[PDB]
């Protein structure tokens, strides 16, 4: 299972891959792992389809009930604090075997430049977090060979499109070197799942573009 | 002497009550209207419990706000245990009817309050808005047309029960509202809808221009 | 001075349900018939406790609401517990009587309702419905034909005491129900059965035009 | 003024139980007859607390329900703790009387209720039957013949006072108590007898034609 | 106004003492003599608490079957706590002096109650006997003589106050109280002896024929 | 230790063996492990003395308790929840070398058919319970044996007697093929305990009976 | 043990097999283990018959209870909720040796499409669950083969009766690969059961039906 | 009688504000000026609670500051909870009106205080000052130009209806304030602002020579 | 340590030795371990001084605190139960190091044979207890040996004198196997303690007969 995102000049992207495992034996080809939190923000948690959903349902649940209370959404920061708190309060039961390291997307609104507003925010197992300065990120157990083809091809990344082009480049690199990482299965025509957060709002991305892009990449491997 | 205490009490909210100002549902083709006369951008007495459900109130400011708190966190505990689709505007209406009757009866001084709870359908659904009317004393009734709580009700009432029309448009239930409350610019008023249209959430606030082209 | 308490809890408590709308319980050849006077199809005055047991309540709605709630709870858990046909309306109005007599008692205002527990037989099996009728006090009574309650009483239960016929159909019984009420159409009227010969669960409600062929 | 609370407290008790309808215990050559006034074959007055041990009560229903089950609670606890054959109808006529009194003493309303505790021997044994009477605040007398609790108890005394034969026959015995009751058939009529030739079991009802027959 | 309810508590106890019956405690040769009008054989006045110390009550039953039940307790714990020879009967007339005291200050109603804690000698050892007397509000005295609690008292205390001899023996204390107690055969009388002579536990009980022979 | 029941036409039929055991060592002769529990229900636990008798004190306490509470007796199948949650409730000390497991036979007063209203409940460690089926079943450490003799001895009954020798000759084999089980003692003249339940209601079988079948069973092997 | 569903055009099967083990040792041979626990939904546990019936009596009362307290029965998303919280509130115990994991199959009365309202939710040891999207499932010992067998045979499957064939033909590859599974009985005549639930709700599949498709898979496999 | 004791309870509060001195604070053209009469450099009457938020007061001295520990405590925890920007006057009015009621409420005496509660825009920002009105009793009102408390309120009321000035200098708005309250140099006045234009922390006190020239 | 209890025509007996070790060190030679608990009851734990003391005045105080509180003594039955609860309440300290297991003796005056009246009741470390039916019983270290001599000799006894000649028979034998009990001493002139119950209560035996029965004994076998 991996997880990347990037920044782009305008805005920020997510994708993550669609298996999940049990061992070495494949359990599901159709996970999806990343889910809109609000309007602005997005989640994505390298597990199990119930995990993740969850995950994403409780961190919904929390923001929402703070806008109807107070009236107002909460800051990023405010975000974060929350979100470090939640995965705080999981550290025994991350060493008793069952562990969610999540991945946060976001666009600040009340940033002063509006090409540069895009964040993304990890955590680690003790429930530190970071912002991170580098323009992408990728979490699960491809990570590493994601985060090494990003490193490459991210100078070609100009806007939305370039974006999410490498991104799904990225995922697809991960899932060349990692078994726990599905790559695109065109046989039963199933896609990695993507996010693009801009100044209009978070948006699911369609999958038919996505298709697009994977064959395109395949065709230019071949 | 119990009968003395419950006509003392009773007596108490009543006065209570008929000193504050009043705010009125009317259900429209759209959903439902809330109009309510409010000086102060601050001090809200409109707001949103769920999805498809809204809370209006009449009185004094902190009770009917700590009561309007504690329905919101209701919600989002029942909505979270079983699941969205499963909240709707009785249950609430219910839990305040019992809030308000404990009130009543354990408390030293009852609450001078007014709720009207307000749910609409789905979306892509077709069914008929529901108004529930809950009072201090912890009475339920369930209105079919319109609630009018607060101040002196019966010019009100009656203002609004003749020209009123079902399927009325947005400008002119809130044209009808704004006649019969008389009986006001954009200050000293607050105005919200339920729009059954929207996808999730139905509530939305008019404010400012968007307001006064409406009037 | 206990008596002067007591007597005014007392007169409270009939007042309150002096003042409320009349349900009336009649057996027939297929079980309990319930028929109310309600002109809300949101807020129900019938309903079911277990499989073959049906609960009615005349008074404050919330009150009676709250006691329908807790005993559906008690029958759930004691079913469970033992099993499903050790599980009588005879132990539910038992601890009804203690719930009602415990309020009157120590609360500071009583419950304002009266409460009637039905049971029929089970699925291929022959016996006499039985009928037992709770009051705010505590008192409780088991009535063989029918139970009357709320508003004035009298002159239902002389137009019942006559004209009432053991092993009479569901349309005569309901008939001469809706008969008896006067002493109303589809709208304001509420009308459920425990049909005894249905498997399991014998509550069943009669709504829209279904109800208007048999009256 | 505790002595005017008191006196309204024996005087709402004595009025409660006064407005009740009569049971009658008589002890008889095979052990202890029970007759009690009961139109309801659903609601019981006469019940078993243990093997040899038998409870019939006045009054308010509920009330003395509660002071059964507790009773029977009771019984089998200190039975299961040391055995079976230590388990008397002195020990629950005590706890009977102590709870009587805590409830007259710390309690709103007192029960207006009347008890009596029956004993028999055991099996291949001989000795007098003992009849306890606890009251409402709480006294217990000890009762070598007959017990007359609920309604108008002066003529029904009298009516025992005379014609009680010891070493009567169930018949007879059955006739004498039918009499002094007076002072009903098969429906109406409540009857139980503790047998003192039973092995273990000495409670037992007897209902329909066998009752019949004996009257 | 404390002084008038202490005053009203005071008489409401004199008053339930002064319709009880009377037992009276008498010091002779072998120990103390118990004598009390009892007519039933199941409910006991007299009672034993450890082994040279006896238990006497006058007033309402259960009140003091408590107080003895928890004398019995508070005594059978210090006996195992530090050991037999270590317990007195001023400890237990200390204890009940307290007990009462609390009951007559915090509880609604006081109990109407006299008590009396005698003890004896060990075994081989010459020492006086002694007579405590603990009146419902906790007050204690000791008498070197007699006790006599329970009715009229006055005409009984100065029928003992003539005619009593120490070192008396047994028959002649029994007839003399026998006397006192009319200002009576094996029936309606309990009678117990605490007997120094005895090695370790000096209480028994005198019935039947042999309490006949020394009348 | 072994418990058998069988199933007749008209009722049910259940046998214990009297032997205890401390290791290798001989602790009891005459152990009864078959009581009765109420008018149409017996249990069995195969254990000692004191834990069989207890056991059934306690189930049979409850029963009548019900009973003298309600004014009705439990159907069968509340008699089977509550045995099943007394049971259940002593997992962690039967794993702490103290397990009891019982069986249940009763007549069900309330069916239809009245020639098979004989019923057989066994239990096992977790707490579960399950009617049975095929006729009979035995608990112990002999329950194997007795099973395989009953497997091919069951086409015999007809009635009370038959069911009540073949429950004896169960029994004599099991003792034959485990020595943790009591066989018929003829010097000191101790036999196995059973009870018969039918439509009359459980009762104790006449310990002269029991000799007659279990000498004609030694005559018959010998 | 082993149980099957899948998904046909208007409806839903499931199915399991009879068998219980201890060991290597047969412990039972007409163990139900899937009941109808609503109008339009059943549940099957891979277990003894006490765990499954125990399981499915306390959903079922869950169910109701909602029922009867709000008068309207939930939606199928929050009866997953509902079982997914029971199942989840079980782990430290199914550690301890008593793992229960169920599997779910219903009818949803408020889609859209009626043809392809029937569901399918399998649930993992830490309590996660997923809506199954290729057409059939299986939970047990056996679950590997007869996923295989129904691999091969989907195609097959146009309505009620080819489903019903098809998962029986699935339990019987089950039985032939793994001795915890049973097969068909011919000596003594017991059958695996099924309950089938379409628009007008579960039914049981009568034990006839059921046999003459087991015998004409065999008489086919000879 | 509620109405006797809430009339009796408001009538020693508002005595209790009567006799205490004012305190006015006012909106300019860099934030909000509070002036107060203090004779005493030790005990404050005006405090900061967080970054942009500030606290007066007029009454009782340990009452108030009571109310200003736990609202520094409140806002504190909330700004660690969630963030500092997520901190605002508006939550903490709404939380003082809630205390201020509940001890109006169920207290022997209620608080004989009243608060006023200011915020200014953060760092960089445009956005008017509010000022919120807490009374004893839990009213909460919204004050767009500037609040007076305690003593006599009307005619500092109208001197400062009359010539205030929007956007006026801090100089001229001290003057204006100086003379209000006549209807006092250095000592005997407690002047404090919230500067709008500080980075993180808009609190700050003018105090002795400072204060003195500007005068 | 042993003490033996055996039944003869109108009564019981009861005796055990004097020696207590701390390992293989002799620790005490005057312990008592016999003791009188009520008018017709005598208790027996083999141990220490201090825990028979102990153990029988905790008893003993039960038994007459409820004889005062109710105004009728116990039944015996009732005095079985109080006792077992009582020896219940100790096995986790019993496993801890610390088992003291008694045995009871007494005479049931409520018996419709007064010849058969006596009793024996002895207690298992789990807290179960048994009615005994063979006239013999003996616990300790020695109690082996003790009713292997009981068996060969109890057709000798038919009266009080001949039950305690061959109860000090028994712990002779017992102290001429094992080194943990003492025999009788006659340079220190000490002698094992008896107690004797028959219709007109328990008494303690005078020393000189036990010592001139032990004397007779020790004469014997030389």
């Amino acid at each position: 299972a991996t997880i990347v995102a990037l920044k782009y000049p305008g805005g920020v992207v997510m994708a993550g891959d669609r298996r999940s495992t049990q061992g070495n034996m494949i359990s599901g080809r159709d996970v999806r792992k990343v889910y809109i939190t609000d309007d602005y923000t997005a989640t994505g948690i390298a597990g199990t389809a119930a995990v993740a959903v969850e995950f994403a349902r409780l961190y919904a649940v929390e923001l929402e009930h703070y806008e109807k209370l107070e009236g107002v959404p909460l800051t990023f920061a405010g975000k974060i604090n929350r979100l470090a708190i939640m995965v705080r309060g999981n550290l025994a039961a991350a060493m008793q075997g069952l562990l969610a390291l999540p991945l946060l997307a976001g666009y600040d609104i009340h940033a002063s430049d509006p090409q540069s507003a895009g964040r993304i925010v990890s955590f680690d197992a003790a429930g530190g977090w970071n912002i991170e300065e580098e323009g992408y990120q990728a979490v699960g157990s491809g990570s590493l060979f994601a985060k090494s083809s990003m490193k490459k091809l991210y100078s070609q990344v100009t806007d939305g499109d370039s974006g999410l082009r490498v991104a799904v480049e990225a995922l697809y690199d991960a899932a060349d070197d990692d078994s726990a990482t599905g790559g695109p299965d065109l046989v039963r025509g199933i896609f990695p799942t993507a996010v693009i957060i801009d100044a209009d709002g978070a948006v699911d991305v369609p999958e038919s573009r996505i298709a697009e892009l994977a064959r395109a990449i395949i065709e230019s491997r071949s | 002497s119990p009968e003395q205490a419950m006509r003392e009490r009773s007596e108490l909210a009543r006065k209570g009550i008929a000193r504050a100002k009043s705010v009125v549902a009317l259900a429209y083709a759209g959903g439902v209207l809330f109009v309510a006369e409010n000086p102060s951008r601050s001090l809200q007495k409109i707001s949103e419990l769920y999805d498809r459900v809204g809370f209006a109130a009449a009185g004094k400011f902190n009770e009917f706000d700590n009561l309007r708190r504690g329905g919101i966190q209701f919600a989002d505990t029942r909505g979270y245990a079983y699941d969205r689709r499963d909240v709707t505007g009785r249950q609430l209406a219910n839990v305040y009817a019992q809030t308000l009757g404990t009130i009543f009866t354990e408390q030293a001084k009852p609450y001078e309050v007014e709720l009207c709870v307000a749910e609409v359908a789905h979306y892509g659904e077709t069914k008929r808005p529901e108004l529930y009317r809950i009072t201090y004393d912890g009475s339920i009734a369930d209105e079919p047309h319109f609630v009018v709580m607060g101040g002196t009700t019966e010019p009100i009432a009656n203002a609004l029960k003749e020209s009123y029309a079902e399927n009325a448009s947005l400008t002119d239930a809130l044209r009808i509202a704004v006649a019969a409350l008389r009986a006001l610019g954009v200050a000293s008023l607050e105005v919200a809808v339920l729009d059954a249209n929207r996808p999730r959430r139905a509530f939305r606030r008019i404010t400012g221009s968007a307001l006064q082209a409406l009037l």
